[PDB]
């Protein structure tokens, strides 16, 4: 009974008030949900509650259930549109873990398994760093910065996406336009634009204009643009069943639409976001992570999450990677 | 019709599947 994916998207934003912010639920959400996989205790149970797990309606099999869909209804490189979706365990040389855990990484996430030596630290961070940048085509370069020396296990998740639009936009009709970061903070930024019909939405309530602008093939970008004050007002009413409501409020109108054309990015300490949304436990030493390995004491160091976004003319490219790291002492 | 919509002021972004994949806040291009 917990928005999770908006939860998250506010604490960010709280801890950074007016600044960027940018990342990837799926990533994270999933990463969790493996992290889950060999938690006990009430450790195994602030995550799935701090994912909004009914616990009755979906009972945690129907949670690996449908991530395991989603990675298995993922295609190839089709044409101007691709998406996909890995998870990776990188094992230090000298450590077992459970069977259990191994092998519903395996199964349920399609994980891959890298023996790592964490004696050399410096080894290991370009051994995953290498591979997440691989993997993200490399739009994710460095994911861990000082990788602890008791690291003994990195569980890895990345997403890459990048797709041209449904229609493109005139990339000639771009001018150099205002943009009000705030009423009295002003900078020029490339505008592009486009009239056709669009799938657009009044929100009365939230105080916001929703656009819906789909991708050749299945992604479509919502952009939201809160009325004049209301930024904050329509981010604290952000929630899956607004989202559900959007989209069925959705009809198609003749738009000259104004879209700026931009690159963010976002690096986040989740170990340090997320106990605001009742995971706190397994960060600390007191975590449960017996399912992951029986040479238990092994906590969780942090979980980094790197995300960025390009959006053109074209269309868009972003990606992310959440890596969780476990250490001894 | 031909109503106007111009993104000039910070705004949220969803790049939604049948999942949410990328949400985030454009607070200055
Ligand atoms: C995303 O693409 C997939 C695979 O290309 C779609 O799956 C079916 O694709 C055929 C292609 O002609 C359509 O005729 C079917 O209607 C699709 N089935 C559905 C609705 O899943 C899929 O449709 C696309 N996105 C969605 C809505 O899942
Ligand atoms: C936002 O909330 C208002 C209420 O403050 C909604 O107004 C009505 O919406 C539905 C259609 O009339 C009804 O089912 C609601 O009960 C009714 N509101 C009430 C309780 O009076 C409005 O539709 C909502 N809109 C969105 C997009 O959230």
């Amino acid at each position: 009974r917990r928005d999770f994916t908006f939860d998250l998207y506010r604490a960010l934003a709280s801890a950074a008030p007016s600044q960027n912010i940018f990342f990837s639920p799926v990533s994270i959400s999933m990463s969790l949900a493996m992290l889950s996989l060999g938690a006990g205790s009430s450790t195994k149970m602030q995550i799935l509650e701090g994912l909004g797990l009914n616990l009755q309606k979906s009972s945690e099999k129907e949670l690996h259930r449908g991530f395991q869909q989603l990675l298995q209804e993922l295609n190839q490189p089709r044409d101007g549109f691709q998406l996909s979706l890995g998870n990776a365990l990188f094992t230090d040389l000298v450590v077992d873990l459970q069977d259990t855990f191994v092998s519903a990484m395996k199964t349920l996430y399609l994980a891959d398994t890298f023996p790592t030596n964490f004696r050399d630290s410096a080894g290991a961070m370009k051994q995953i760093n290498d591979y997440v940048a691989k993997q993200t085509k490399g739009k994710i370069v460095d994911l861990l910065k000082n990788l602890d020396s008791n690291a003994v296990v990195i569980m890895v998740n990345y997403i890459f996406f990048k797709a041209k639009w449904e229609t493109s936009f005139n990339h000639k009709g771009t001018q150099e336009q205002d943009f009000y970061v705030t009423s009295e903070t002003v900078v020029r930024v490339p505008m592009m634009s486009r009239e056709d019909q669009y799938h657009y939405l009044l929100d009365r309530n939230l105080s916001c204009r929703v656009v819906g602008v789909p991708y050749q093939g299945n992604a479509t970008a919502l952009f939201i643009l809160p009325s004049e004050g209301k930024m904050q007002q329509v981010e604290n009413g952000l929630s899956e069943k607004t989202l559900r409501k959007w989209l069925k409020m959705f009809k198609k109108r003749q738009l000259e639409l104004y879209l700026p054309k931009f690159s963010i990015e976002g690096s986040y300490q989740l170990e340090k976001v997320l106990p605001s949304l009742g995971i706190s436990n397994v960060f600390t030493s007191h975590a449960d992570l017996s399912g992951i390995s029986n040479h238990s004491n092994i906590q969780v160091s942090e979980m980094v999450h790197k995300a960025v976004v390009e959006v053109d003319e074209s269309g868009t490219r972003a990606a992310a990677a959440t890596g969780t790291i476990f250490t001894f002492r | 019709n031909s109503q106007r919509l111009v993104f000039n002021r910070p705004f949220l972004m969803f790049i939604v599947d049948n999942n949410i994949l990328f949400l985030g806040k454009v607070n200055r291009p």
